[PDB]
């Protein structure tokens, strides 16, 4: 299984994960490839915001799935 | 020649070439209803060369549902004629015209053509011409809670910037013979496969410094590969790589071709089967309108819905669409055909205006090609929606009633909201509320708060403020403008001038917060967001957060007892560089700017503040001797800025400026190079000034040089402002006075029981007694943007550029220095409009009081790449306390004002917990490890009395509650997490 | 932040640091006065160094402000007491206790880093004349860090 | 022979080793006894850092010598 993560700036990241991996492993991989601490990552799949402690199979994330890595902004 | 005083924020986003191209493009707008007027407003604020409007239809009352430039006295007049007069005032550089009749050839004068509220036949007729003549064509439609956008920029559109990001750059550590480029220690290049880079300052492989871009093959987060450099050399060291952005060719298809096989843009991946439905639905809508003399289906009418569904089936069969039509959704589109909402109008107007700017400037990635959007979850479910309750009542809210109904209109009209901040997002939100009719009922009210005043650079992205309004308060101007827009709000809006913070809890107290219905933030800093969030959590009120940054934006909703608060999640913090890097070894312009800011603070505001505070505090020295880490520095500062170096004239001020120049740009460098010569080696034998460390060079003063003279003038003017002298800007005096200065000699020094204390005491007593000077004060220099034109930005720029030339760093001009030092947030009108639209779409959900967490949508979007995402809010976590389910955020203990002993026994008896730590505010009221005597003293006191005793400050009369944080552990010794306590005074 | 601060304080209490002792000032939680003993095999032997810790309002999301109070002759500490540590500026994460910071500071006292110094004069002295640096450190610690 | 290693917390751990023992073996013993990963160990004796692949004798470590185990940090 291989997944893609798209940032809010258009960058694409390719991750190699299994269906039984926890969300913490995915966040750790994203940190390795980007340097963002796991507590600052907001992952979205099919309108659901991924939360720590659950597995990918809970969200029915299969191969070639696309996640969105987003963040909040402070302007006004 | 762009007006940097008005386009200051937009220049950080687009640039100078982009705006030069933008000011040469003409835009035509067909249709002047809510969507059309929003597009025209956003375009005018953007700064296109001109805008032409065409809409000869006479005004009808229902059009006021979303058109905020029309009034009840304009019924029967063509919309363009009555809208142009108001549109002309938004920006004085953008002429707005009107054309009473259109012809095909006449379309050749415009760079972009926007079409709204037009049948399909006219769109096909116009597009068949505009496509072959290479004119960008954008078509937008807004039907109730549904919206559609179509873009066609020609057969060979050329996009110069795709993602809109700044080019990436970095420092190399080694380039092998096979193109294996390695970054420095713990540094990420951030490139991607298929990018192009160019190298500079590469040692050992000079050929790479020519500047020819090369393909990049990323092999890891720290290293990548560029190809074969066998011929160019053997191995290279150090240097800097920089990304190159290349043009792309995008090919579009005409509307007639596109209808058969559209290419969709999905705003939400949670519903990927809908856009094919809307594509059929909108064509069916157009056909039905063509079948009823342009009469749309009546609201919530079932016969018209059946006929519309038959049209949908016929169209789907005609186009061989192998899609099974969802009857419920299509009939929903049929019911809301005549709806006209201001939130959808704002959202689509922002998006389409961004598309227009893309077409004119050839930047960012356009939509390709269809964008179908819906917010159907916003449809109320707690009220009666039927043909009887949705029929028009002949009022200006007919457009909204046609979607929601009269009962929901009454629900909206009795809201009592609270808007924090009245900037750009605030103005858009206020306009939306005025159009929707918020708080126009007998029990409605609106409260706006903002402490700033209108400036000249805010007029561009804030359309409620006119150049005649410069200097007034934001809240008053916004309230008056919205009352003008909707006369029914006269007297329903209250405006304050209070900063929302710990010092304003006397005004926004329990009485103020008990009557509210929701709080909406339009702030620009995180501290205020967190504080308002804490207040909302304590008082249990719904909250609406929204933020923008250039072309990016986000919106979040906080609902009591359902979702987590704003502060439950973290955000990336501001980057802070190591002090060693900033002070001695910088290698970037930001380092020098930060150093210059620190120097300004410590040279013009720190010493003056220290001097002023010494003259007032009678015991300052007594506490300073034992408290401050380096009292000697404070004493020397006081002496130097009080007695030793008190100026009287301007020539001595210029001499002081020259002295500081020598101190900070010629002597420190000499000392540093004396400690670490240029040929010194590290403990490993490697060269010292290699890589992140750049070898400095002393700067010799030169009056003729522009940079040095600018620094001298800025420093002298700032010093005069400090000492209240008559500054001058004539170069003749500077030239006359600087030539007679002979610098004192300077030679680097090699360094090499209570005597020091006695010396410091002698220096201290040498100072004049406090009674010598009474009432004498000096003005420290504060930071602003030309409001206090003491050359603040100019001084920082000069200092940073001089230090950059010290370390051979590339200098930055005044614009970039203003951007960095001022921490300016890039702003765009389109992003503000879009976020306001999303927030107002969430507001109707909040009003209806929906309880399921799947019905809310936090939104994120980036308009540079046409990316939209929506996600359900995070549910508040639960926990187990005393074998019961407790919400970790929205639950609290309500207790009377009881003694500490009584509270401890209450927790021991009811919750079975042993109290260990108990604190309120910033004070530790009780802890288990405190000595027995202190506790025995503090046990029989009530909580209010205990807090008063510890804080040495009486509780204010308006205080009606106290918030206590308690940490207690179970009987077995395991720590237990419990919610806070709310003591009721 | 109060709960986090109290948790760190209790964790220190449960397991004594032996070589360190940090605690609040008066009855204020946002101001601590820590104490450190110099390593035995170091010029700072037999010295007691006071440190001031100011917790920001956003702790642990913002690093604590740690400043030496006594006078110490060290390459990585200047006269104002500022400390050159990566975990206080940009490597700070909401998982580091004050105990980790004190251990890091003790390690810093164990071996200075003259390759990336904060006080160039002392760094040059350390690189050139080790014995003079040793004598200066001993004199400074016996004149300022005893009592 | 016997040696003593003192940590940053003041704890002293006595170890029975030989002069021919490699630094890798010492790090393995330290990991076994305390659980501290080898990468984060910084051993100092007489102002000199012990390096993997070498022996104690290379640093003139003798009977009942005292070493100091500290953390790794640069900046
Ligand atoms: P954009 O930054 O242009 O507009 C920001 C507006 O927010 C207001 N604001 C900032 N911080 C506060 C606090 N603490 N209280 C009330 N209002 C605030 C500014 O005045 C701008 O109007």
């Amino acid at each position: 299984m291989q997944i893609f993560v798209k940032t809010l700036t258009g960058k694409t990241i390719t991750l190699e994960v299994e269906s039984s991996d926890t969300i913490d492993n995915v966040k750790s991989k994203i940190q390795d490839k980007e340097g963002i601490p796991p507590d600052q990552q907001r992952l979205i799949f099919a309108g659901k915001q991924l939360e720590d402690g659950r597995t990918l199979s809970d969200y029915n994330i299969q191969k070639e799935s696309t996640l969105h890595l987003v963040l909040r902004l402070r302007g006004g | 020649t762009i007006d940097e005083g008005l386009y200051s924020r937009q220049l950080y986003v687009l640039g100078h070439e982009a705006m030069k191209q933008m000011s040469q493009s003409n835009v035509l707008i067909i249709g002047c209803k809510g969507l059309g007027v929003e597009i025209a407003k956003n375009v005018c604020l953007a700064g296109v060369k001109s805008v032409t409007l065409y809409d000869p239809q006479p005004t009808r009352i229902e059009d006021l549902s979303s058109q905020y430039f029309l009034t009840e006295d304009d019924i029967g007049v063509p919309r363009a004629k009555v809208t142009v007069s108001k549109l002309a005032e938004l920006n004085q550089y953008v002429p707005v015209s009107v054309v009473d009749e259109l012809s095909t050839e006449y379309l050749k004068n415009f760079k972009c053509v926007v079409v709204t509220e037009t049948s399909l036949t006219k769109q096909l007729e116009i597009n068949d011409f505009t496509h072959k003549n290479h004119i960008a064509y954008i078509a937008a439609d807004s039907r109730g809670l549904f919206g559609s956008i179509f873009c066609d920029f020609g057969e060979n559109f050329i996009c110069t910037d795709t993602d809109g990001n700044e080019p990436l750059t970095g420092m190399i550590a080694s380039i092998t013979d096979d193109g294996v480029v390695t970054m420095l220690e713990e540094t990420r290049h951030g490139l991607e496969n298929g990018d192009f880079v160019k190298f500079t300052e590469v040692k050992g492989m000079p050929g790479l410094n020519d500047g020819t871009p090369r393909k990049v093959e990323v092999k890891g987060p720290y290293t990548f590969s560029i190809g074969s450099v066998k011929d160019l050399g053997s191995a290279g060291y150090n240097g800097v790589f920089t990304q190159v952005k290349v043009p792309t060719k995008i090919s579009f298809k005409s509307l007639r071709e596109s209808l058969k096989d559209p290419e969709y843009v999905y705003p939400d991946f949670g519903k990927m089967m809908r856009p094919p439905q809307y594509h059929i639905a909108f064509q069916a809508l157009s056909a039905f309108a063509d079948a009823h003399e342009g009469s749309l289906p009546r609201p919530r009418n079932d016969i018209d819905a059946a006929e519309f569904f038959e049209f949908c089936k016929k169209i789907a069969s005609t186009l061989q669409f192998d899609v099974e039509l969802d009857e419920k959704l299509i009939k929903e589109i049929s019911y809301q055909a005549r709806g006209d909402l201001v939130a959808m109008s704002a959202f689509l107007g922002g998006a389409v205006a961004q598309e227009v700017l893309k077409a004119t400037t050839s930047k960012f990635y356009p939509l390709k090609q269809y964008f179908y959007f819906d917010s159907l979850e916003s449809l109320p479910s707690s009220v009666t929606i039927s043909e009887e309750t949705c029929k028009p009542r002949g009022c200006r809210y007919d457009g909204q009633i046609a979607v929601f109904g009269s009962e929901f209109q009454e629900k909206i009209a009795s809201l009592s909201t609270f808007l924090v901040g009245a900037g750009a997002i605030g103005c858009e939100m206020l306009k939306n509320w005025a159009m929707m009719g918020v708080a126009t009922g007998e029990s409605g009210h609106i409260s706006v708060t903002d402490m700033d005043s209108i400036e000249k650079s805010n007029l561009n992205r804030q359309f409620l403020f006119r150049p005649r309004d410069v200097g007034k308060l934001k809240s008053e101007c916004a309230s008056t403008a919205v009352s003008i827009m909707n006369p029914s709000l006269t007297g329903k809006i209250t405006s304050y001038q209070e900063r929302v913070g710990p010092e304003s809890e006397g005004i926004f107290g329990d009485e103020f917060f008990e009557k509210l219905s929701l709080v909406t933030n339009a702030l620009d800093n995180v501290e205020a967001r967190m504080y308002v969030d804490r207040r909302c959590v304590f008082f249990e009120k719904p909250l609406l957060e929204s933020g923008t940054l250039g072309t990016k934006g986000n919106t979040q909703v906080v609902v009591p007892h359902l979702t987590e608060s704003y502060g439950s999640s973290q955000d990336p913090p501001e980057k802070s560089f190591p002090i060693c890097t900033l002070k001695n070894f910088p290698n970037r312009i930001e380092h020098t700017i930060a150093w210059a800011r620190d120097l300004f603070e410590g040279l013009f505001k720190q010493p003056i503040d220290n001097v002023n505070m010494y003259l007032s505090s009678p015991n300052f020295l007594e506490t300073s001797l034992k408290t401050s880490s380096n009292p000697r520095e404070v004493l020397e500062n006081i002496r130097d800025y009080l007695v030793t170096e008190k100026p009287l004239s301007f020539e001595e001020c210029i001499m002081w400026a020259r002295l500081q120049f020598d101190k900070f740009f010629n002597n420190n460098i000499q000392q540093l190079l004396f400690n670490f010569p240029k040929d010194s080696v590290t403990s490993t034998g490697q060269p010292f000034w290699s890589g992140p460390k750049r070898a400095p060079t002393p700067l010799s003063f030169d009056i003729h040089n522009r940079e040095h003279f600018d620094f001298i003038v800025a420093a002298a003017s700032l010093y005069a402002f400090n000492y209240g002298l008559k500054s001058e800007t004539d170069p003749a005096i500077y030239e006359r006075v600087l030539a007679g200065y002979n610098p004192p000699p300077f030679a680097p020094k090699s360094g090499i029981a209570n005597k020091d204390k006695q010396e410091l005491k002698s220096i201290a007593d040498s100072l004049p007694p406090p009674s010598s000077l009474v009432g004498f004060r000096l003005t420290p220099a504060e930071f602003e943007k030309d409001d206090d034109s003491n050359h603040h930005i100019d001084f920082i720029t000069a200092a940073s550029n001089l230090r950059a030339m010290n370390y051979d760093i590339t200098p930055a001009d005044r614009f970039k220095t203003k951007f960095v030092a001022g921490k300016i947030v890039p702003a765009m009108c389109t992003s503000t409009a879009v976020v306001s639209g999303l927030v107002c779409l969430e507001l109707v959900k909040l009003v209806d009081g929906k309880k399921k967490i799947e019905e809310y949508k936090n939104g994120f979007f980036n308009l540079a790449i046409g990316l939209f995402t929506f996600s359900d809010p995070i549910a508040s976590p639960k926990m187990k306390v005393n074998g019961k389910e407790i919400d970790k955020i929205w639950d609290r203990y309500n207790l009377p004002d009881c003694t500490l002993q009584e509270l401890i026994d209450y927790f021991q008896k009811e919750e079975g917990l042993e109290v260990t730590m108990l604190s309120s505010g910033v004070s530790l009221l009780y802890a288990n490890f405190q000595p027995p005597k202190k506790l025995a003293e503090r046990l029989p006191l009530k909580i209010s009395e205990l807090v008063e005793q510890i804080t040495k400050k009486k509780l204010e009369p308006f205080r009606k509650h106290l918030v206590l944080e308690i940490c207690c552990d179970d009987a077995n010794g395991e720590d237990v997490e419990v919610p806070f306590i709310c003591i009721k005074l | 932040a109060l709960k986090r601060i109290n948790r760190e304080l209790a964790d220190l209490g449960k397991d004594p640091p032996s070589s360190s002792s940090a605690g609040p000032v008066g009855d204020d939680l946002f101001h601590w006065q820590a104490t450190i003993m110099g390593p035995a095999d170091s010029p700072y032997a037999g010295g007691v160094f006071f440190l001031s810790i100011h917790f920001p309002t956003d702790y642990p999301f913002k690093p604590p402000k740690v400043n030496f109070t006594t006078r110490i002759y060290h390459p990585n500490i200047n006269s104002n007491g500022s400390i050159c540590l990566d975990i206080l500026r940009d490597q700070w994460s909401p998982a580091l206790t004050i105990s980790k910071v004190l251990l890091s500071i003790s390690s810093l006292l164990t071996d200075p880093n003259p390759d990336d110094p904060l006080v160039p004069e002392i760094a040059h002295v350390y690189k050139t004349d080790r014995s003079r640096y040793e004598l200066s450190a001993r004199e400074w610690t016996r004149k300022y860090a005893i009592g």
